[PDB]
RNA sequence: GUGGGAGAGGGUGGUGGAAUUCCCGGAGUAGCGGUGAAAUGCGCAGAUACCGGGAGGAACGCCGAUGGCGAAGGCAGCCACCUGGUCCACCCGUGACGCUGAGGCGCGAAAGCGUGGGGAGCAAACCGGAUUAGAUACCCGGGUAGUCCACGCCCUAAACGAUGCGCGCUAGGUCUCUGGGUCUCCUGGGGGCCGAAGCUAACGCGUUAAGCGCGCCGCCUGGGGAGUACGGCCGCAAGGC
């Protein structure tokens, strides 16, 4: 128990899953949720629907902390990124801003063969 | 003897004494390496696009000098010795290139 | 590198007559300047190959010019070599 | 692509070689810290080539950013 | 020679930020990861997701191009030093000093070798999960040499434009990089595209010839046997010629 009421919401979305971390404005996590936090186990975690349920679960557990308004930060390309966004907008948390923080190297590190033909 | 521009970014948190000290040391190095100071622009505390040594701001100094080439690199190294010196960039001077002129 | 005054100094040194820029003596003198400087550079920087090709080309040019001089006026050749201290 | 307006066309006379001038150089970067392509900046090959080095110098001086966050997505 | 220019040409030192991994701290909890679907794997000794700090290695996003530089291999953050080549203008100097080039000498991607450092990510071999009739493979989880630096070897290739080098001659059009000029246009050096004449078995080439010519070098002479055997030279070896 905190009583924060305003915070950040991080949507980390890859092709295999979506995980959502609601935090206080200092960045420290309050609650988190994912495809697997809900019933889903296999590839189904990567589903947009899974992202919806995850976003909603994170938002619910967050509103238990008395959270009202959040700022959304998005990382990574994958399905259910925009679905997580939309679910957060429909969540009952006022969404202030949305931002794409997705990490990219400046030609830094050699990829796995699967990600190659690039660097 | 070639013409260069020394850029120096310093710690914004320096008061009068420490700052005047840093400037005196800088000019003592410029002297010791044979650099002659032509024109000086002190811009001062300005915002940065990214933090430098944890600080959101920096104290900017600009010198235009004439010094021997062989010593240049060495001089820069000396300027980097100081703890309160954030950045040193020595650029070989060039004539302006105008667009829409 | 080679500045203007250095270059002028060597040109007016080997010039056959006042105003002589491109005579064989001056050319060999200039080439010798560049060659000694570049060889000095390659004393260090032994891993710079690309410059070394330059050295090769310069040396070739000089040897060709000198060969022409030897062919034409053997005395002027002898004098030039003695002066610059080449071959050997 | 490059569908709005002409970065060089609306602008004054300026030294392309000046790294310390932030207010003018900002205009050549996108929402992110990225250097705008020619099709935007409206510059020429030589001009662009100079602009790049100027901007990079400024970045190292801490005057311009390297990368930035995208907003309202 | 004088004056002016563009350039990831090369060598040395310095230096910047992003990302990955690891370590420390905070907050937080039931999974993360991965695939066609999964499983191995990792996680209650607290992972994944988030923030703060630190360490290290390697590579330089945007600019970036249908672009530039180099003899070729090849060259890309930024700064300074050292250094090679090249283009243009002036028409100033020397006065055929030229071209080619068997041998020689040097350079020569990757992998590979030697000594010593280094080691984040990736990864032959290998160890596992899966798939399959089987799966020695493709897919997934790990992972050593190696990939990195210094010095010394190796000398290969679809080392490709599959097009030796130099010079002269033979319509134009069009885009582009870089100079100069009387600057809508003219003139020079690069890089592309369409095409006169002409050439070509055809495909195509066509002032960046594969056209018309001259000079010099290298090479070919049905396929397999075979880049093998023998010999010689080179190499620590692999192996090369
Ligand atoms: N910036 C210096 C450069 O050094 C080069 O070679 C040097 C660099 O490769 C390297 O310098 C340091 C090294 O001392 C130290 N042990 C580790 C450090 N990471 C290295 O620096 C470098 O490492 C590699 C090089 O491939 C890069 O990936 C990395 O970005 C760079 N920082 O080690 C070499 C000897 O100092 C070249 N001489 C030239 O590019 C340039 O001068
Ligand atoms: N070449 C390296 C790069 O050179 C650029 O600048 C280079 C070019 O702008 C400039 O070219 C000049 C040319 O302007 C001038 N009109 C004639 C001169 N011969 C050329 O210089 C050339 O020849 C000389 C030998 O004589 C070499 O030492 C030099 O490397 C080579 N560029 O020479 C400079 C040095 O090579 C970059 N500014 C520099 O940062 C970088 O090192
Ligand atoms: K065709
Ligand atoms: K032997
Ligand atoms: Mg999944
Ligand atoms: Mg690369
Ligand atoms: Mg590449
Ligand atoms: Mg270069
Ligand atoms: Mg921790
Ligand atoms: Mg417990
Ligand atoms: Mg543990
Ligand atoms: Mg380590
Ligand atoms: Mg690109
Ligand atoms: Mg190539
Ligand atoms: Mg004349
Ligand atoms: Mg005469
Ligand atoms: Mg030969
Ligand atoms: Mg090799
Ligand atoms: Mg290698
Ligand atoms: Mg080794
Ligand atoms: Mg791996
Ligand atoms: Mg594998
Ligand atoms: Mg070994
Ligand atoms: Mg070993
Ligand atoms: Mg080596
Ligand atoms: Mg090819
Ligand atoms: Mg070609
Ligand atoms: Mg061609
Ligand atoms: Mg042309
Ligand atoms: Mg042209
Ligand atoms: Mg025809
Ligand atoms: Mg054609
Ligand atoms: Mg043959
Ligand atoms: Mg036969
Ligand atoms: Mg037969
Ligand atoms: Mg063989």
């Amino acid at each position: 128990k905190r009583q924060v009421a305003s915070g950040r919401a991080y949507i980390h979305a890859s092709y295999n899953n979506t995980i959502v971390t609601i935090t206080d404005p200092d960045g420290n996590p309050i609650t988190w949720s994912s495809g697997g936090v809900i019933g889903y186990k296999g590839s189904r975690k990567g589903t947009p629907y899974a992202a919806q349920l995850a976003a909603l679960d994170a938002a619910k557990k967050a509103m238990a902390y008395g959270m009202q308004s959040v700022d959304v930060i998005v990382r990574g390309t994958g399905a259910g990124r925009e679905q997580a966004i939309r679910a957060l907008q429909a969540s009952g948390l006022q969404v202030k801003s949305i931002v794409d923080d997705t990490p990219v190297p400046h030609n830094g590190c050699r990829p796995k063969k699967k990600f190659r033909k690039a660097s | 003897m070639r013409r260069y521009e020394v850029n120096i970014v310093l710690n914004p948190n320096l008061d009068q004494s420490q700052l005047a000290l840093e400037k005196e040391i800088i000019q003592r190095a410029l002297e010791n390496y044979g650099a002659r100071v032509e024109k000086v622009e002190e811009l001062g505390l300005r915002r940065l696009a990214y933090p430098i040594a944890k600080d959101p701001q920096g104290y900017f100094l600009w010198y235009q000098v004439e010094m021997p080439e062989d010593r240049v690199n060495d001089l820069a190294r000396e300027l980097r010795i100081r703890d309160n010196v954030r950045r040193v960039m020595v650029v070989k001077s060039q004539e302006p290139f105008l667009a829409n002129a | 590198p080679i500045t203007k005054e250095e270059k002028q100094k060597v040109i007016q040194e080997f010039a056959r007559f006042p105003g002589d820029t491109g005579s064989t003596e001056v050319q060999v003198a200039l080439l010798t300047l560049r060659i000694n400087r570049l060889s000095e550079h390659l004393k260090v920087h032994k891993k710079d190959h690309h410059s070394h090709r330059g050295l090769l080309m310069m040396v070739g040019q000089r040897r060709r010019l000198l060969r022409y001089l030897q062919r034409e006026d053997p005395e002027r050749y002898r004098a030039l070599i003695e002066k610059l201290g080449i071959r050997g | 692509p490059s569908r709005k307006a002409k970065v060089k066309a609306t602008l004054g006379e300026f030294d392309l070689r000046d790294y310390r001038n932030v207010e003018v150089l900002k205009r050549f970067l996108s929402e992110t810290g990225k250097i705008l392509p020619r099709r935007r900046t409206g510059l020429s090959a030589k001009e662009q080539r100079i602009l790049a080095k100027t901007i990079k110098r400024a970045r190292i001086l801490g005057l311009l950013p390297f990368t930035e966050k995208l907003v309202r997505k």
